[PDB]
Parts: structure tokens; sequence; C-alpha cells
């Protein structure tokens, strides 16, 4: 066979399109996810709970590198995400290709965002289930983005995804302080998540993710362990 | 229903009511009898015209020397498959400078039009031929249908009303091997007078016929053609 | 690519799909053609005179030749594609057969292009229906009117949109060789046209006119308010005459 | 010798927090003059700009189509370029065309956006790009203008003597070239501002 | 397959595009943009709904779009179709200037995305944008310019007009105070603060642009904080008198 | 209930209703039934003969897909004759690429992927054929391969597709075929065709028979005439008694 | 809502009300039409794949009846669900471990070997003109950095690494058995990994193994070729395994 | 509606698509062609809608070559691709056998492009829908003179008098009350516009109808207004 050539995401009489409503219902299922943007970094944190002990936890990543200076986390579909990954990756180093120059954040989250565009007007396809938090460090500066399964995209200070994100979000409301160096934006995050997750967290349990001047890297079980000692 | 509007669809009893139905164009169309003996191939077809005032439209075609058909159903797609049948036979004497065998004829043909019953947007032909043919294997009879199979035949009849033309056929089948060319011809007349309506009979305008054979190409014989062929034919019960 | 058989016969031998397109004509606002003896008058409704627009940017009057002028009714965006296909065709006439094109000729392709769409895989007809006027290259002036199955026809004058058929009606009426004697008779007979369908008065009429030699001319509003002055006080004599 | 067949030169060079490109101004075709004011130093941005020498219409094909790739680089990024990337984005531009290579070979002089440090920087006709530190040359008289910079060349010139130095550089060069010359233009690129100057030079 | 295809380029039984009318529908409930036309300048002024108080801000604006050196757009209606159609009207322009080596004039832009809009409309079997642009661009053939285009491909030209949430009573109100011929820029910028003033204010929720030509030379520039916080106080002041005259 | 009309949508089971509608129309066909013994591969058909006017021999349901590979058909016989074109055309350009006699597993396995293809899409719709493939070599030995709409292949001892496949499955479970050889398995095929085919409902039918064997020398081959004569004579006096 | 539907969300992968994808849950379920059921444990240097072996008919040639496929000679995998889905899964697999070794110079890891199929098994979820295939895959091989390698991927397009995993109809209370025997313990050497993976299956299925009625594939890092057992070895498992 | 296939086969073996369109041809104007020895005379009611259109630009009767012409009936706009392939099919077959095309071959190759249409496997430039127009060739070859029609199914037959369009019933009816073979061109011509006068609803006149005639002598001819004055008056 050859794909439908017409659209699965149409307009309905209200104006809506109700494709892209019901795949944000799929990323407002998905796990809690949190960004913190920092004076000097961000900070991606993510719910990681596996069904069962069998999980390998450590074989499948949910806060991905983009490049050495640009990582990501999601709230939605798996797979759709590793899908937007290998997409992600593949721009940032053809812009690479071109300009010899890192990737800028704006600029990979504006072409990701116009990859999802296209999942919701091409024939045949369903939009992307997910929502992307892509955290980025350029010109001495530090980058947090929303983009959404309509392809719309975000600036943000402080934000949460996934299960009980209106909460999270009066939460970093609260909480969220520009001045705040990046420790106590990695600690703010996981109080968020703490707010929202069920049984007690472990490093094991959190996937957690920092860009800074050096760049974006997933922290490891043992520093995610200090942090959650601290926090205590 | 919900079944019988694509060829992609099964029925939940196995069937495909697309092909049925082509089957039902086929079941349409005027009578045509094919019948053979040790050294001939004939096609008798009855064609039918539309007014009073209009030809009769044609039966028999050309396809090759030694091979000519009878078309019943749709005769757009008949011209379709009688172009693709002109166009092996023509390839067939460019590269290996001999006639295409009859039964190769008919693989392809069979090959062809089974294609599209299993594509969606699709449909079968909606045409029947009849396939008289000559070749080293002496003369032969084929039939294809819509469904894209096709027989064998020592004789055959399709078309409307042509189960009393089958009937003739089985009863006297057994006298076709050793017949001439002109009791040979009678018979096929007879089985399609038979297709005939008591108010209609065979005419040297509503009859076509067409022969081949060992040292005869196939021939299609018309309007007054016809006359020493129906001179012997006797009167019907 | 998308290859649905949009237009497609119903049970009667109706397509359905021509005649949407054609409600769609019926809902533009009535556009009207005269054909006169050493010019072609066209008026359109200019419906729905918001003060603020420019008016300039939404002129259902154009040129698609030096001789050959087009007004519309329907789906203005529609119009504006088959607009632009003419005045290709009718540049590549001119450069192929070193002469201007007649009227009837990009008349034949503007038809031909609208009919093509209704039987291709994949697309809707296009909801516009045309007045295309001119004059040939040996003078003889031209009113042809197009629809969206791909028929055309001449005729001497005509209106398409809404209320085409009380106009076509005034017209039946009113289009007698005395009435088309001389330019300013043309263009009352369409500015009367109009007026019996329009909502009040000449603001609502934008009016074109092609002599014989010459480019497509706009009439302004004042030229326009002075015809429609002399047609009132025409009016009012002959009413006083019938009293 | 395609190269040779409209003539041309180019040449930029680096200052202390400047820096200087000249072009000469003769537009022919072989040993014919056909104009005296051909352009081939075009702004790229405030304080960045590509000199071009070769074949004539690929000199003004490549402005063109840099232009257009630059000014949808700044409508979408939203900042100026940087030199660096523009010699990037000059690179991939020509090497697309490796076997049906554009005839020109660009020189780049510019100050950083932001921080306002020099650049210079030269490519060959497939878009090998090569950055130096004290001058770049292009053109049909490139071993005059070689021996001329090498000569006088020296580190930290402020822009009078960077102006005097490549000045000097170019009219002397280009006399020594039958098909270079016509009128030397020079652009001094400064922090607050761009000097342009057209040079008395030899109409021969 | 027939069974799931939505047919959304076929007319209706009235002649009528369901697909471009919900389009528009959409377009209906977006954030309010006005363009006005002056004398010596045009200005867009667009209501900000992204208003969340964790929201960064790092881009020229979040809903004008600069075209080219001479234009700039506002979008009302679906984000990511207007960044699609942003994105194809840049590079119409460029590709225009490369051919020409002039800058693309204001019309001929506009014309040009729409015959992309109404090619969605007629074939193709997708959905059409739910976009609405009001574009305001200077070129030397008509001088300053305000055009509006939406999801039909219909565009038209304008000396005031807006789009998105309220646009019918914004359309009344500029009827109303509206002098064609007789607009400054300081006087449009009124204006507009009057108009998103009924229909809807306070600085961080609108950003406003105006294009204006200073040196033979085209200049587009969005309003700071500082200015927009003054023209709402001008504008309060004034009605306060308003008021108290009466 | 909307679930059963295309072969891309699974019911809320998990089943995909248009490969089963495409197997009843293999199962409301007459029975075919292949035999692997010691020495190679029986085949036996009962061609139902719908009518006298039709030449001995038409519609074969046997096949000859390649010098050593005979293939035996179920179902609509124009969707089988389409399968056996494409198995021919797998041997063929495996001997082109490979250089030699493709192996029957292998073929077997690249025509069942091919029919599996055809269970995945709205475009197309699941064929209706079930068919048997057999094969003798030296270097294998005997091989029967059965492929049924869902492109599921499994190797046998003994297969019988169509509508009297489980009769025939329990007559041909009787037979010690491991330590038979083809001469005697002629035979027995022979009965069993005789003894499930319906002798009320099916009317008359023709027996086809063809085998692959050391005694064809790795040659797939139409039964020789005397030798079908003898075991039809053979079923005929077990059907009596 | 609460198993909600519009329009055709549950005839194609396209989004209900809830987000859900109706197709892919229905594939799930086909996976467990085939009727058996297959278990993965993972021990200290191997890592090994039990699962059913069923012939009901006599007439079948035993030997081509299998659910254990080699992919490379150090990756093998064993495939639940509909058969034909599996094959062409396992011909996919295949394709893509040979096409890495000749692109790239080393063998594929099993991780990535699993991801590659789940992205293909994505792809079918986000494209409305194809179905989902109806069958999971479990690989085991031996990586020479992480050690033994058991991964899992489903239609879902959603895969991981196990420490110990099943799929079938006895899926629920394979994990089950498997959770209380990695919870009490992990460290398990090659019999004891081959015993603990032929008792879950015994409990699941509540039978007592003939050696005729599982099929057995083990890699090791003393061999890390993909090995499958043969009867002799299964009876002498079994027989060890009813002596204690 | 959409519910089928433009391919669909209904239960009675009809396509659904032709057999609407062969509806469509029941409400085209009526259009009749005689042939006799001495020729073949065409003849169509225009159906003038309006005393504002032009007679002359309703185009019903249409020089397909000097020895053939074509009336028709039905969806006017629809027959003009196939009037193009048949100019372009005997200009075609002049250009490589330097001879005339005859009338039963131009209808053949018309006729082949009947059922080209479809929506799958169909490349850009395919017709989604059958022709809602029937034609009536009349032409002069060595074979004399001859009179074909064809329908939108691709059936296309000899005629010696055929009538199609609305009142077809009628006219075929009358037709065969006054055809025989040895009639005259002359005679022809009256008895198809006594017809026509019969079933048209408005009064024939000389602006109202079209009639053309060919034969073997002169090329295809279409009567001026004075001719089918003198050939109305003698009515």
């Amino acid at each position: 066979e050859r794909g439908y050539s017409f659209s699965l995401t149409t307009f309905s009489p209200s104006g809506k399109l109700v494709q892209i409503e019901y795949a944000l219902a799929a990323v407002a299922g998905g796990a809690p996810s949190v960004g913190i943007k920092a004076a000097n970094g961000v900070v991606l944190a993510t719910e990681k709970k596996q069904k069962s002990i069998l999980y390998d936890e450590r074989s499948v990543h949910k806060v991905e590198p983009i490049t050495k200076h640009i990582g990501l986390v999601y709230s939605g579909m798996g797979p759709d995400y590793r899908v937007l990954v290998h997409r992600a990756r593949k721009l940032a180093q053809q812009y690479y290709l071109v300009y010899q120059e890192p990737i800028p954040t704006a600029q990979l989250v504006q072409r990701v965002a116009s990859v999802m565009q296209e999942y919701t007007q091409s024939g045949g396809v369903r939009p992307f289930g997910v929502s992307l938090l892509i955290c980025g460090w350029n010109e001495g500066r530090p980058y947090l983005f929303q983009s959404d399964p309509s392809g719309a995209y975000f600036a943000w200070k402080a934000t949460a995804m996934g299960k009980n994100y209106v909460n999270g979000k009066t939460f970093l409301e609260k909480r969220y302080n520009e001045d705040l160096e990046l420790e106590d934006a990695i600690h703010t995050a996981i109080l968020t998540l703490k707010e929202s997750f069920e049984g007690q967290m472990t490093e094991d349990n959190i996937e957690v993710g920092i860009c800074n001047e050096a760049g974006f890297r997933r922290l490891t079980p043992t520093e995610v362990k200090d942090y959650l000692a601290a926090i205590a | 229903n919900q079944y019988d509007n694509d060829v992609t669809v099964w029925s939940p009893q196995g069937r495909i009511h697309q092909i049925e139905y082509a089957m039902e164009a086929v079941k349409q169309g005027s009578a045509t009898v094919g019948l053979k003996s040790k050294t001939h191939a004939v096609l008798v077809a009855l064609k039918r015209a539309q007014s009073e005032l209009a030809a009769h439209q044609k039966k028999i075609l050309h396809v090759d020397n030694h091979i000519g058909i009878s078309i019943a159903g749709l005769t757009a797609d008949a011209r379709l498959l009688c172009n693709f049948m002109r166009q092996e036979c023509l390839d067939s004497r460019f590269v290996f400078d001999r006639p295409l065998p009859v039964s190769r004829l008919v693989s392809l043909i069979g090959s062809k039009t089974q294609i599209p019953t299993q594509r969606y947007g699709r449909r079968p032909y909606g045409v029947g031929l009849l396939i008289a043919g000559y070749d080293d294997m002496g003369p032969h009879i084929f039939q294809t249908c819509p469904s894209a199979n096709y027989f064998d035949c020592r004789a055959m009849s399709i078309g409307a009303r042509s189960q009393s033309a089958r009937t003739y056929l089985e009863r006297h089948m057994s006298e076709f091997m050793e017949c001439n060319l002109n009791e040979l011809v009678k018979h096929g007349l007879r089985a399609l007078r038979e297709t005939l309506p008591a108010e209609q009979d065979l005419t040297t305008k509503n009859v076509s016929i067409g022969i081949v054979g060992k040292d005869l190409e196939f021939t299609i014989y018309d309007d007054d053609d016809v006359s020493p062929f129906l001179e012997g034919l006797e009167e019907r019960p | 690519s998308y290859d649905r058989a949009i237009t497609v016969f119903s049970p009667d031998g109706h397509l359905f799909q021509v005649e949407y397109a054609q409600e769609a004509v019926k809902k533009g606002s009535t556009a009207v053609g005269v054909r006169g003896r050493d010019i072609v008058v066209l008026g359109v409704e200019k419906k729905s005179v918001a003060k603020l627009q420019d008016e300039r940017t939404v002129r259902k009057i154009c040129a698609l030749d030096d001789n050959v002028c087009m007004a519309f009714a329907g789906l203005t965006a529609d119009a504006r594609i088959v607009i632009n296909r003419a005045r290709v065709e009718c540049q590549s006439h001119r450069l192929t057969v070193e002469d201007p094109v007649t009227v009837e000729y990009i008349t034949r392709y503007i038809a031909s292009l609208k009919q093509r769409y209704t039987q291709s895989n994949g697309r809707r007809p296009f909801g516009i229906s045309a007045l295309i006027v001119g004059f040939d290259f040996d003078g003889t002036p031209r009113l042809y009117q197009t629809d969206p199955s791909g028929t055309y026809h001449a005729w001497k004058a005509n209106a398409i949109g809404r209320g085409a058929k009380s106009v076509r009606e005034f017209l039946e009426k009113n289009y007698t060789d005395e009435a088309i004697e001389t330019d300013d008779l043309t263009i009352k007979l369409v500015i009367k046209a109009l007026l019996e369908v329009v909502q009040s008065g000449g603001k609502n009429i934008e009016l074109a006119v092609m002599r014989r030699d010459q480019s497509l001319k706009i009439l302004n509003p004042e030229e326009i308010e002075k015809y429609v002055a002399e047609i009132e006080k025409e009016k009012e004599e002959n009413e006083k005459k019938k009293q | 010798s395609i190269m040779s067949y409209n003539g041309g030169a180019v040449m930029a060079m680096k200052g202390k927090n400047c820096v200087a490109i000249a072009a000469d101004r003769r537009f022919g075709i072989q040993a014919q003059m056909v104009t005296t004011d051909f352009q081939k130093i075009f702004p790229m941005g405030d304080r960045l700009y590509i000199g071009l020498a070769g074949l004539a219409t690929d000199v003004q094909t490549v402005a063109q189509r840099l232009k257009f790739r630059l000014n949808l680089y700044e409508l979408k990024e939203g900042r100026q370029i940087k030199p660096y990337t523009l010699m990037s984005m000059v690179a991939n531009l020509l090497y697309e065309k490796r076997f049906g290579p554009y005839y020109t070979e660009p020189v780049i002089a510019g100050l950083d956006p932001k921080t306002f440090k020099p650049f210079i920087c030269s490519l060959d006709l497939i878009g090998c790009p090569m950055v130096t530190d004290d001058f770049v040359v292009s053109g049909t008289c490139a071993e005059q203008m070689y021996g001329m910079c090498e000569s006088l060349w020296e580190p930290n010139m402020d822009p009078d003597h960077l102006f005097e130095t490549i000045s000097q550089a170019m009219l002397n060069a280009v006399d020594r070239d039958a098909v270079s010359g016509m009128g030397v233009i020079v652009h001094i690129i400064e922090k607050d501002k761009i000097t342009t100057r057209t040079l008395k030079a030899r109409m021969d | 397959s027939r069974r799931y295809d939505s047919r959304t380029t076929i007319f209706s039984p009235e002649g009528r595009l369901y697909q471009v009318e919900y389009a528009m529908e959409a377009i209906g409930h977006a954030g309010t943009c006005l363009g006005i036309l002056a004398n010596d300048g045009v200005l867009l002024a667009a209501e900000r709904r992204n208003i969340h108080k964790l929201l960064d801000e790092v881009f020229f604006s979040e809903k004008i779009y600069k075209l080219n050196e001479d234009m700039a757009c506002s979008v009302a209606g679906i984000t990511s179709d207007a960044n699609v159609l942003t994105n194809e009207l840049r590079l119409i322009a460029q590709r225009y200037l490369l051919q020409y080596q002039e800058p693309i004039p204001c019309e001929q832009l506009v014309t040009a995305l729409c015959d992309i809009k109404q090619a969605y409309t007629q074939f193709g079997g997708k959905r059409p944008f739910g976009v609405s642009l009001l574009y305001i661009g200077w070129d030397k053939h008509y001088g300053f310019q305000l055009y509006q285009s939406d999801p039909s491909g219909n565009y038209g030209g304008w000396k005031a007009t807006c789009i998105g949430n309220n646009s019918a009573a914004a359309v009344s109100m500029l009827k109303q105070d509206y002098k064609e011929g007789e607009m400054t820029l300081k006087s449009a910028l009124a204006l507009a603060i009057k108009v998103l003033n009924k229909t809807m204010l306070s600085a961080e929720k609108v950003e406003i642009a105006t294009l204006t030509r200073e040196n033979g030379k085209t200049v587009i520039r969005v309003l700071k904080q500082k200015e927009v916080e003054q023209l709402i106080k001008k504008h309060e002041e004034e009605e306060a008198k308003a008021e108290r005259e009466k | 209930t909307g679930y059963d009309l295309s072969a891309s949508t699974f019911s809320p089971d998990g089943r995909v209703f248009q490969v089963e509608y495409a197997m009843k129309a293999v199962e409301n066909s007459s029975t075919a039934i292949g035999i692997r013994c010691k020495d190679g591969v029986v085949f036996g058909v009962e061609k139902l003969v719908l009518s006298k006017l039709y030449e001995e021999g038409s519609n074969k349901r046997l096949f000859n897909v390649d010098r050593h590979v005979g293939m035996a058909v179920a179902g609509l016989l124009a969707d089988a004759r389409s399968l056996a074109d494409i198995a021919r055309e797998e041997a063929s350009n495996f001997r082109s690429n490979f250089g030699y006699n493709i192996p029957l597993k292998h073929l077997a396995d690249r025509v069942a992927m091919y029919v599996h293809a055809y269970t995945l899409y709205s475009a197309v719709r699941p064929f209706g054929c079930s068919f048997m493939l057999g094969s003798y070599s030296v270097n294998d030995g005997a091989q029967l391969y059965m492929i049924d709409p869902s492109g599921v292949s499994y190797g046998y001892w003994g297969c019988a597709i169509g509508k009297a496949r489980q009769a025939a499955k329990t007559e041909i479970e009787k037979l010690q075929m491991k330590e038979m050889t083809c001469r005697d398995i002629v035979k027995e095929v022979a009965k069993i065709i005789y003894i499930v085919h319906d002798e009320v409902k099916d009317k008359a039918f023709e027996l086809e028979l063809s085998w692959v064997g050391e005694l064809t020398n790795g040659r797939h081959e139409i039964v020789p005439k005397d030798i079908r004569e003898e075991a039809e004579k053979y079923a005929k006096e077990s059907l009596k008694e | 809502s609460r198993g909600s539907s519009a329009g055709f969300d549950r005839h194609i992968t396209i989004f209900s009300p809830e987000g859900r994808l109706y197709q892919v849950e229905y594939a799930f379920k086909a996976i467990n039409q085939g009727g058996l059921t297959s278990v993965a444990v993972r021990g200290k240097d191997c890592a090994v794949i039990v699962t059913q072996k069923k012939v009901p008919d006599k007439l079948l040639d035993s030997s081509t009846v299998t659910h254990l496929f080699k992919i490379t000679e150090n990756i093998g995998c064993v495939m639940t669900g509909m058969t034909a889905d599996s094959r062409s899964q396992v011909q996919r697999a295949r394709y893509e471990a040979a096409n890495w070794k000749y692109k790239y110079g080393y063998e594929i890891p099993v991780d990535m070997l699993c991801k590659r199929i789940a992205d293909i098994s994505q792809v079918y979820t986000q494209n409305a003109e194809m179905r989902p295939l109806g069958c999971c895959m479990i690989l085991i091989g031996i990586d020479e950095e992480q050690g033994p390698q058991v991964y899992k991927c489903d239609p879902a397009g959603y895969y991981c690494g196990f420490k110990a995993t099943a799929a079938g109809v006895k899926q629920t209370e394979s994990t089950s058995f498997l959770e209380k025997k990695v919870k009490k313990k992990f460290d398990w050497t090659f019999e004891q990994t081959v015993e603990t993976a032929i008792t879950c299956l015994s409990t699941v299925l509540s039978i007592d193994f003939k050696p005729s009625e599982i099929e057995v594939g083990v890699v090791t890092v003393e061999n890390p070729k993909f090995r499958i057992l043969t009867e002799a070895e299964i009876d002498a498992h079994l027989v060890a395994l009813a002596e204690r | 509606e959409y519910d089928r296939g433009v391919n669909t086969f209904s239960p009675e073996g009809r396509l659904f698509q032709v057999e609407y369109a062969i509806e469509a041809i029941k409400l085209g104007s009526t259009a009749i062609g005689i042939q006799t020895s001495e020729g073949v005379c065409l003849a169509v009611e225009k159906r003038i809608t309006s005393p504002l259109m032009e007679p002359s630009s309703i185009e019903k009767i249409v020089e397909i070559d000097a020895h053939i012409g074509c009336a028709m009936s039905g969806l006017i706009a629809d027959a003009k691709t196939l009037i193009d392939k048949a100019r372009v099919e005997t200009q075609n077959h002049w250009f490589t056998y330097n001879e005339t095309m005859t009338v039963e071959s131009v209808t053949q190759a018309v006729s082949n492009l009947a059922l080209q249409f479809g929506e799958e496997d169909a490349d850009p430039g395919a017709m989604s829908r059958p022709f809602g127009v029937a034609l009536l060739f009349g032409g002069v070859d060595e074979k004399g003179p001859q009179l074909f029609h064809m329908d939108p199914s691709g059936t296309f037959v000899q005629c010696d008098a055929r009538a199609i369009g609305s009142a077809s019933e009628g006219a075929q009816s009358s037709l065969q009350e006054v055809y025989h073979k040895s009639m005259t061109l002359k005679e022809a011509i009256k008895s198809s516009l006594i017809i026509l006068k019969q079933v048209m609803e408005e009064k024939l006149n000389a602006t109202n109808i079209e009639l053309a005639t060919v034969q073997p002598g002169q090329n295809f001819h279409m009567f001026t207004k004075e001719e089918l004055e003198e050939v109305i008056k003698d009515i």
C-alpha cells in the first residue's frame, strides 16, 4: 500500500482541531515532567516509575541529549518521543553541517515544532502524542522551551507537563524565583515532582538532566541520590 | 450491503460480491457458442441490434491468424482485452518468429484479469471470452471469465440463455470430433438457436461465424457469407 | 497525490459538485455585461461598501490582455486563479501566433480549464462564472459567458450572480438597437440593469468600459454619479410623460 | 583562464580593531574594458563585507544567492550573522556546485557583531575556507598582492595606517597586471563607522 | 481509502466550503489583531494571549513577524499554521528579490501567499490553514499599505481593520473613529489603544509595531513597554477628562 | 460490525476478519492432500468437474513451480495461479542470483512472506487460496510445506487442504508414511481422495496425481497414466468393499 | 471519559477522546491469539529464553514448528503472537542486523536492534493505511560491556531491557512469579537461570514438561553464540528440576 | 454520493457511473442522423434559452475532418475532449499513412476513451468519471456514407438512422416509420427536419436548429441560414 493522501486532522464546526486536543489529552495522561530555568542553567526532571522491578530501569532514558548543549524530555507517548528525538538530532546535525556552529536552542525548537505541525496536516497520519521540554545553553544564556503536539512552542522560565501539571505549575509559581542558582533549581524541580509522586522517590525512580556552560548532561544515580538525601 | 462494493472486501461467506456482479455483466450479454472437431474450431455468435435501424453489434474479433475470440459483456472491456491479446501475439511473432500457443495466451489473460480483482479501487473486467485457436496441439476452445478463471472446453456457450445451448452441446458433443466443418458449424448453429426465443429465428443478419483450422487462418463470416452455412439448417422444434 | 473522484454522476445523471459550484456562483454579487456597437460595458454590484476598504484591491473587473477584460461572480479566490491562468495563456498566444487572442479563443481556454476541473481526480470545480468582453482584431465587439460546468456562450447582453434572473429579464425587455446606438446609452443600460437589483444608488456599482482600439477604462465614481443622475432625470421625465 | 576572462582583484587586511577590504574597479571582457565602476565588494552586514573576484557573471550570481540565504538566515534567527558563520554559509554554497563550480574566490572581512573583533578569510572556488590573521587576496594579480602585503603588512595597525598599507598594496599590485585596475575602492570597517574611499589610480 | 476520507475540498449543497468556514470560526476566537493606516506610517496592535507569569521572553515579539526589509505581518488563528505561512512569505519575498533585485511590492506578496491558501481549498484533500493575516508594508508603487487575508485565500486592502476576537466590535469602532486621509501615526496609536481597550488593557497584554519611512528607508519597530505604558496612561487621562466634561 | 472490512483493522478481540474470510473461501474448495514418505512427496487433488463440456485436465490444481518443486492448491483458482507465478519467479530469481536450486524451505518462506504482505493493508485483500509445496532432493530429502492465506508456513508429513481436510487428515494419520515408498503412497492417496469425496453433493470428479522423489530423480511430474489407473482401481476396490 | 469513542478511532490509529490508540490495544490482544507463552530470564553470565511448544497434529513436522530464531550468530529471539507477523518481523530484524554490520563494521548490539524494530513498529502506529503487527519480540544476546541482555519490543513501538520478562497468554502470572524470584535474589548461574525460566513456565501453565513440550535457547558469556537446546539437554534440566 | 467507487458494478452487472451518464444523455437536446446512399445528414435542435443569447455560439455539429462530422447530445462541455481526440486522431492517421481515416476507425478511437476513468492506480490527468455525452459520427469513406452512434459506455454501432437526446424515443419511432434504404439526401434532410419540428418545443426555424451533410462529392458542409430557410419552407 501507499499512505492515505487526505488529512486525518480536520476542523470541527466549532473551529477546533479535535485530533490535536485528543493528542493533548494523551500528553496530559503522561508521566509528570518539570523544567526550571535558573540563572546559570536549566534543569529537566521527570518521573521514571517502572511497572515492576523486572524492568532494567537503566536501559531506556527519558531525558535525552540532542547536542552537547541541548537536551530534552517529554510527557506522553514514548515511541513518538523516540521519533522526535531522532528527528531533532538529525536537524541539529544538518544545521551544524551548514553553519559549522552548534544550533541555537530556539532554532532547534522551531525546526522540531515544524515537524510536529507537519504531522497535523499531512495525509494519513495522526499528530504526535507528546509534549517536549527542550533545554539549551547558548550565547552565555540558558533556554527552556515547550513544544506541543500542534507544533506550537513557548519559552518558559519554569513549567510542568504530564499528569497533575496544573498543580505543578501553581507550585512552581509559588516557589520559582529568577535569581536562584542551578542547585536550588534542581531542589525545586525534585520538590515539584514530589508533589505528584506516588510512593517514595529514589535515584532510580526519576531522571534528571542539567544544561549549563559546560553542556547538557544526564545526572547520574549517585548525584540524584545526593540531591534526594539533601531534599529530605 | 457493506461487502458488495469493493473487490478487496471478502464477505463473511468467503465470496467477493463485485466479481459475482461482473459475472452478471457477462450473463447479460448475447449468446455465443464455441465448439471444435479434430481439425477445426468454430465460434458462432448471435448478434443483437439495439434498434431495427442499427447494425448488429460485432461479437467475433480477430486476434491472430490462428486465434479469434467471441465476446460477451461490456464491449469496451472486450476491446481492451482484445488489444492486449493482439499485442501478446505480435510480441510472440516478433521475438520467437512463431505463433503464440493458445494456452499460453489464455494464461496471460488470466494473470492480467486477476490483478485488478485484488487491488483497491480497481474493478474486474466485465467480459467473458470464448477463444477459438489452432496450434501444434490442434484446435482449442477456451472460456475466460471476469473472475480471471479460464476453462479448456470441448464446447461452451456463454451469454443470456446460454444454458439451453449448453444442454444441446452436452447432448451432442460425442459427434463433434468426427464432424466435417459443415456439420460442425451446423451443430454450433443449432446450439445457438436453442438460446433464441420462439419468435426470434437465426438469419443472415444476427448470426456471425468464425472458423480456424490446420490449413485455414481464422476467418469471420458475416451477412451473405453466412448463407452457405445456414442453407442446410432444418426447422427448429 | 490525492486522487479521489470528487465530481461524479448521481442516479439522475446529475453532477452534484457542478450544481453546488453553480449555487456558489448564484451567491456572488451581480455582474452585468452589455455588447454595444463600438463599446462593451461591464458593471458589477460593489456589495457591502465598507468605508475602510481600499476599493482598488477588490475589483471584480480585470484585464486579461489589451483587448479582453473579464468580470466574474462567485468565489473570488478561484476567480483570481482562473484570471492568472488566462493572462498567461494570452501572453503565450501572443508569443506563438504573433497576434492578440480573439475573445472567443480565451473564452474557450477558460471554459476548458473549468471543464477539466469537473472531470479530474482530487479537484473540485471552480465556483465562478465569468463574463468575458473584448474586441476582435477586426473590430467586432464580443461578449461571452462561462460557468463552472465549462460551457460557454456568446451573448448580446447578460447577467450573472445573485439576482441575475431579474436582471436578465430586464435586459430582455430593454436591449434594443436604439438602446445601444451610443456609448452613453449602453452605459446607462448597464447602470439601469444594476439599479434594478442593487440596494441603492450608484455608490454600490463598479463600472468599466472597453472601446474599440482602447484599453480597459474604469469609470470613476463621479462619472457613475453623473450617469445615475441622467438616468433619474430620464425616469422622472418619462413618468411625468406617463401621468 | 576562465577566471582571467574578466580580470579583477580583491584584498582584505586586518588592523588593530578594524579591517580593510579593497577591490579594483575594471569590468572588461578579455582585453577590452567595458566599465570602470563594477562592484566587487558587497555589504553583508553593518560591519561585514564580502569581496568577489573572478568571472563577473559568477560574481553577481554568488553575491545575489548569498544575499538570499543571509536575508533568510537573519529573519529566521533574528540576529546579525557572525563573520565565521557567513564564511561557513559561503563555503556550503560554493561546495554545492562542487562539480559545476562558480568561478569566483571570495574574501570576507568584518567585525564580530557583538565583540567587534576583526575577521578576514578567503575561499577557493569550491569553498575551502582559510582564516588568516594578517591579510588575504584573490584575483588575477594574486602574486603581486602577496608580494606587496608580505612586505608592507604589520600587526596592530590603526585605521589610517591600515588604509595606507592596503591602498599602496593594491595600487602597486594592480599596476603590474594588465587586466586589473582602472581604479581601486577601499572600505575601512571600524566599530563606529565605515569609511569608503576611491583612490587616484592609473587608468591604462 | 474512501471510508475514512474527510473530503475537505468539496462543495456543500448550498455552495459552501465547510472546512474554510470552520477555519474562520477558529480564527474568530484567536487573539485580537488590528491594523491602522496613517499618512506617515502604518501600525499593527495585537493582544497577547501568552500571558502566564512563568513565560519567558526571548524573541522580537509574540505575534508580529518581519517578512522583509519593508513588510511585517500579524497572525490570528492556529499558531503552527502561522509559522508555516510566515516562512513561506519570507521565502516568496526573497525569491522576488533574487529575480528582480528590488523588494517585492506588498500586494504581490499577499497574492502569492493567498494562492497557496486557495490551492489548499481546491485540491489535495488536506485541511486548510486556520490562519488570518494582517500585513503592513511600504513600497514605491502605493506607499504605506495594510492588507488582510483569510483561510479561503481571499484578501483585501484596508485603511483600518481587525481580525480575531471581537473583530466586529473593533471594526464598528474603526468605522466611527477613523478619519480617512487625516490620520497620523500618533492619532492612529491613540485610536488603536482605544479600540483594544474596548474589545477586551495593560502594557504587558498588547504588542504594538509601527512601520515608518526615515531617510528613504523603512523602519519597523516594536514599541517597548515604556512607550505602551505611556500610551495607555494618555488614553486613561483622555477618558478621565471626557468623563468629567460630561 | 464494521471491524471486518479491511485487513488493516484489528477487531476489538485482536482478530483480522478479512483473513478469516479468505480462509473460509479456502475451506469451501475441493480437497487436496500431500503426503511425505521416505522416498519423496505425493500430491493428490479431487478436481471437481462442473460440466462434461470441459476438456479433461481443465483447471488443473497441481502446478510445476520448479523442476524440483510441485505445488497443489485449494481455493480461488485465479489467486492460486497468481501465487504459482510468484513462486516460479522466486525460484528463477534464486537460481539467477545464487546459482543453484532454491531449497524448498526457503521458497516456502519467501512465498509465505509474499502472502503475508497482503494481510496488512486496506489497499489489497488477502489471497483466497491455500497451497502445498513438495520437493525431493538428495541433500535435503523429501520436504512438504503448506501455506495458508494468513501467510503461515509449516512443514508436514501429511497435509490436507480444502473442505474435507479434517476427514482426510484422519485418514492420513492411519498411514505410517515415514517407512513407505512413493509407489504405495500413490495408491493410499487415491484411496483417501476417494473416501473423503462426497458422492452426492460433489457429483463427478477427476483424480489429479503428481509426485517428486527418488523414482523421479528429484523432478516433480504428473503420475504416469498406468500408475494412476492402478491407483484408481485400488481406491475404487477399497471403497466398494 | 472512560472508553469513549469519536469518529473512526476504533478502526484506525487516530486518538480517541481519551488520547488512546485503540488499534494498538487490539494488536496487543492479538498477541494472545496464538495461545502460547514464552519467558526470558537474565542470569549473571547467561540469558535464557524458554517457550511453549505445541504440535497438536502428529502430521506436523515438529522441527519446522518453532518460535526461536537466530537473528545473528550472537543474537537470538523468541516471538509471541501471530505467526506470520512474527516471521516478517524476524526477517526484518535479520536484515537490520546484517545491514548494521555492513555499514558500521561491528555487530549490532541487542539494545540497538530492539530500538530499530520498535521504531518500525511505532511507524505502524502513526500511519493509518496499515495495521500494527500482532506479535511481540524478545531478544537475547551478550554485549561485551553490559554482559547478558534481554530486551523486549511490542506492537506499540515500546521497548525495554529486562532482568526477566514474559510474553503471551500467561504474561501477568509469569511476571508475578519472576518478580518474586528476582526480589528474593537475582545473581543466578546458568543452571539456575534455566531452571527459573522452566519453573516459571511450568507454574503458570501448571504442567510438568516433557522435553518435547518446550523450546530453550541460551547465550552465555563463555559461548556468546545463540544456541537452541536439544531434547536431551532439556530432559536433563527437567530431571534436575524434578529431583529437587 | 461517495459510498461507492466510480468503478463499482451493480448487482445487475452494470457500472453505476455509466448508467448515470446515460441518464445524463437523456437530458440533452435532440439530434438526428440519417444515412443514405448519397450521403449522411445530421440535424440537432439548438435549444436557445434566451433571446439575448447568440445562436451562432451553440455548436452542436462540429467538423472532425473534411469527410467526417459529429453531432452531440448531453453535457456538451464533456464533448470537447472527445472531439479534439477525434480530430488529432484523423490528422495523425493522415500524417502516418497519407490517407483519410475511416468513420468506423475514428469512432473506435473515440470510444476507446469512454471507460478510461478511475481513481486508484491513476496518474494525474486521469478522468475521474465517464463522459456524459452521446455522439453521432457521420462521414463518407471508401465504403460510402456511414453513420455511427457512440454512447458513454464505449459501445459504438453503425446505424442507418439514429436519434439521440431527450426526445430520442419518439424521434426513433418516427425514423423507423419513415426510413427506407433507397431514400435520397434531400428526402432524408426533409424527414429529419420534420421529426425535429415534431419533437421540439419551440417553433422550428432557421436559427434554432443546426443541419450538416457529408457527401461523396462535397466535404462536410454546414447549412447556412438561407439553405436552412429553403429547406424549412417546404415543411
